[PDB]
RNA sequence: GGACGGUGGCCAUGGAAGUCGGAAUCCGCUAAGGAGUGUGUAACAACUCACCUGCCGAAUCAACUAGCCCUGAAAAUGGAU
């Protein structure tokens, strides 16, 4: 019975992110390039999936 | 609230349809028409014309009055069983004609590539009946 | 085409500071579309006001002004988002009409309001289904005939604020006439002079 | 390539004085005191202003990496100013499914309990950084307040109660449960 | 902030309205309109996008290229510039 208000923000911690394709991190929607060492900081990102 | 409001657009046309068409399927809307309103629309919105037909109407509790707003691209097909620059000049003069116009050639600037589904020759350098409009 | 559109906006405005030597500058407000048409039809018979660049006015009018001159006042005097309107009568023909045709677009979110409106002590008009914009904002307002209405004088706005959510949802629905603005003008320049 | 100067330089409010030791600032405002050094950064700072307090810090000889520390100091200067004159207030907001989020403000706001997160019996305590007051608002319904006067401590308090309630062995795109910052505000709103 | 009429464009039809697709791409208005870059809706709708304007007043953007470094880079007794 979560109103949308307090959902969208639940969504912008949870949903609302991009992945690493080659080491599974957690980015920022906004990133271009991922944090981690262990990627080699490559650019192949996708948004993360939905529950829909 | 001139004790009705009906002002959402109809898109039935062709065959007479009732159950097979889409007023069932809006019929919960307003809960008037049902199957003596939209009929009877139906009995005048059968012609003019006989396609798609996207229409408007007014209600009048227990009747209504239709009116068709000339879609340009529905009244091409409408007309079709080339300039003819005849059929534009009267049938499109009845039209709202807003379409955040200036000038008076508009009309014909507009439908001239309307139409094109080229049209555009006639368009670029048009000379005949310039102040046809007015 | 971009830098044509430049030499080209040059080519009109220069044509009409020349055709209209005595010229009004005017500040527009974050306005639609449809006030910038509703000018453009309420003038155009005699004259006709455009929108642009800022910068371009001023280089129009930096090196290219020598075409008649004593108009060079204009360079410190044109700042934010200011632009030029061109008539051919006198000081109170346009200040009065165009300071009369103000469409009252409603508040946004977001909205300053110089102008005092207070809510008066009246009939609503509407569903007595919406008392929760009367109870959350601190309004009591009791229902008679099926109908909202204020029965105290109480306040709405003050001056120099910002608009609130519940404050302005309800201003929409209420149909009260809120704070008025519009294409206002700055200043004039009747060739060679700068009046209020 | 290495630039010459790259100075910034922040203005001080005349209601708050900084005082300067090394590369260590003392920023002493109506709010209370806030001392933060700099000895990691090789910079050179300078008070401008006695008559407007400008305060200006310097770089020499700095590659493109260090040139980036000159304005993240700026930026620490000007949280402490915001800090010290009108005070850093967190909105957190519980929510929740089916489990209501019980929470209890303990002794001086310095300790949080939460009790009922996604309906185990566990009891969280989070405890927050000292000179960090959180406390329930009266404002709305799910509500958690933290205000004192660095933003380094306050939302670093406030993220710790955030990843305390955290879904663990679930799709967390559909358990959306968890207290979550909703805005970054002030105090006094000044 | 605007994202106009044909335009719910034609043909696919049981909806494909700008966004599932076979193909053509137009103007009166303007600083704005792309019969639509995307989400999304059975479809609507809802936005946003490209397009410029208002403040904002000095450099910015794109594609490459090769030096160092990083990732790519996992084996068994504890050890090798
Ligand atoms: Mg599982
Ligand atoms: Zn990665």
């Amino acid at each position: 019975i979560i109103e949308p208000s307090l959902r969208q923000l639940a969504q912008k911690y949870n949903c609302d992110k991009m992945i690493c394709r080659k080491c599974y991190a957690r980015l920022h929607p906004r990133a271009v390039n991922c944090r981690k060492k262990k990627c080699g900081h490559t650019n192949n990102l996708r948004p993360k999936k939905k529950v829909k | 609230p001139n004790e009705i409001k009906v002002v959402y657009l109809r898109c039935t046309g062709g065959e007479v349809g009732a159950t097979s068409a889409l007023a069932p399927k809006i019929g919960p809307l307003g809960l008037s028409p049902k199957k003596v309103g939209d009929d009877i629309a139906k009995a005048t919105g059968d012609w003019k014309g006989l396609r798609i037909t996207v229409k408007l109407t007014i209600q009048n509790r227990q009747a209504q009055i239709e009116v068709v707003p000339s879609a340009s691209a529905l009244i091409i097909k409408a007309l079709k069983e080339i300039t003819f620059d005849e059929i534009v000049n009267i049938a499109r003069q009845m039209r709202h004609r807003s379409l955040a116009r200036e000038l008076s050639g508009t009309i014909k600037e507009i439908l001239g590539t309307a139409q094109s589904v080229h049209p555009h020759d006639i368009i670029d350098d048009i000379n005949s009946g310039a102040v046809e409009c007015p | 085409d971009r830098a044509t559109w430049k030499s080209n906006y040059f080519l009109k405005i220069i044509q009409l500071l020349d055709d209209y030597p005595k010229c009004f500058i005017v500040g527009a407000d974050n306005v639609g579309s449809k006030q910038m048409q509703q000018i453009r039809m309420s003038l155009r018979g005699k004259a006709v006001v455009l929108m642009g660049k800022n910068t371009m006015m001023r280089k129009a009018i930096r090196g290219h002004l020598e075409n008649n001159p004593a108009l060079e006042k204009l360079l410190p005097h044109i700042r934010g988002n200011v632009g030029f309107v061109f008539t051919k009568e006198d000081l109170t023909e346009i200040r009065d009409m165009l300071l009369a045709n103000k469409v009252p677009a409603a508040a946004r979110a977001g909205a300053i309001a110089p102008c005092e409106v207070t809510v008066p002590a009246q009939n609503t008009g509407l569903g007595p289904e919406k008392t929760s914009f009367f109870q959350a904002l601190g309004i009591t307002t009791k229902i008679s005939r099926g109908t909202i209405e204020i029965l105290s004088d109480v306040q709405l706005i003050k001056t120099g604020d910002k608009v609130g959510a519940s404050e302005a949802t309800l201003l929409n629905m209420l149909n009260i006439s809120p704070f008025s603005f519009g294409l206002v003008i700055q200043q004039v320049f009747d060739n060679g002079s700068i009046y209020n | 390539m290495k630039t010459i100067l790259s100075n910034q330089t922040v203005d001080i409010p005349e209601n708050v004085d900084i005082t300067l030791k090394g590369r260590t600032v003392i920023v002493k405002g109506p709010r209370g005191t806030l001392r933060r050094d700099f000895n990691h950064i090789n910079v050179e700072l300078s008070l401008l202003g006695k008559k407007k307090k400008r305060l200006r810090v310097d770089k020499w000889w700095g590659n493109r990496k260090e040139l980036a520390t000159v304005r993240t100091i700026c930026s620490h200067v000007q949280n402490m100013i915001k800090g010290v004159t009108l005070g850093f207030r967190y909105k957190m907001r519980s929510v929740y499914a089916h489990f209501p989020i019980n929470v209890v403000i303990q002794e001086n706001g310095s300790l949080v309990e939460i009790r009922n997160f996604l309906g185990e019996k566990y009891i969280r305590r989070v405890r927050m950084r000292p000179g960090v007051a959180c406390s329930v608002s009266q404002a709305q319904k799910d509500e958690l307040i933290l205000e004192g006067n660095d933003i380094e401590l306050v939302s670093n308090s406030a993220a710790l109660i955030q990843q305390a309630t955290t879904v663990k062995n679930k799709d967390i795109r559909k358990f959306l449960d968890g207290i979550y910052v909703s805005e970054k505000g002030t105090v006094q709103q000044a």
